């Protein structure tokens, strides 16, 4: 239609750089979040024994990936 | 054998669900956008005077009795209104410092998509012969299976709710 021809080539292509960031992402996330957990259990039975500074630099992990998950909606 | 790919709806370890739920629920609402977009001069006033699934099912719109609108003011009008409930911060928060409202699942995540789905039944029950000469039954169906997954992963949708396309819902999970 060339019209509309333009509009679904446009329309497949998306769907693929959006489900590829989406894959990208939560890949990525999971395989941040396993170097937190896996950083926390090596210093878990350390000295110090921390388990509010483990405890609090979790929330703080938790926290900063909780904003980079906001800005994935909010497009300028 | 095991499970899925886009099981990627699971929730990650250690956040917030409200925001899980309303990163996807602004998500569906652009793809859909996008699938409807493209058929958006076979589906007019003429083809669709009635925002209707299968002939049992008809979706009407209240601007306050509802009223019978054709299928693209139902869905300018159901857009126009997501917009409404994103751009008010005291339910889609945009600076990182504010919250959600109490009930933000059941008062605004199952409400937005018990709409949106709605569109997606339009599309199969009325244009998916025009989607199958476009190429785009493999985007449809892909959108329309991570739609189903992500509201079977939360519990957001109730079998009601998936009226038309119940049936062809039973073949997952
Ligand atoms: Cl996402
Ligand atoms: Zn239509």
């Amino acid at each position: 239609s060339n019209k509309t021809q333009r509009v679904v080539s446009v329309c497949k292509m998306y769907f693929l750089e959006h489900y590829c960031d989406m894959f990208d992402y939560v890949i990525s996330r999971r395989q941040r979040t396993k170097q937190v957990l896996e950083y926390l259990q090596q210093q878990s039975q350390l000295p110090n024994s921390d388990q509010i500074k483990l405890n609090e630099e979790w929330s703080s992990y938790l926290q900063r990936e909780h904003q980079v998950l906001r800005k994935r909606r909010l497009k300028p | 054998s095991e499970g899925v790919l886009n099981q990627a709806v699971k929730l990650p370890r250690g956040e917030d669900e409200n925001e899980w739920l309303a990163v996807h629920c602004v998500d569906f609402y652009n793809q859909i956008n996008m699938l409807y977009g493209s058929i958006t001069e076979f589906c007019s006033p003429q083809t669709c005077p009635r925002m209707i699934a299968t002939n049992e099912y008809e979706y009407l719109w209240a601007f306050q009795p509802p009223v019978s609108v054709s299928a693209p003011k139902y869905v300018e009008c159901l857009m126009r209104w997501c917009q409404d409930q994103f751009d008010d911060e005291s339910l889609f928060p945009s600076k990182v410092t504010g919250t959600f409202p109490e009930g933000f699942i059941q008062r605004v995540i199952q409400p937005i998509l018990r709409r949106l789905f709605r569109v997606y039944a339009h599309i199969y029950c009325h244009h998916f012969n025009e989607i199958l000469e476009l190429n785009l039954q493999t985007v449809l169906n892909t959108s329309f299976r991570h739609f189903c997954l992500f509201a079977q992963e939360f519990e957001l949708l109730r079998p009601a709710d998936f009226g038309p396309l119940l049936e062809l819902v039973m073949e997952l999970r």
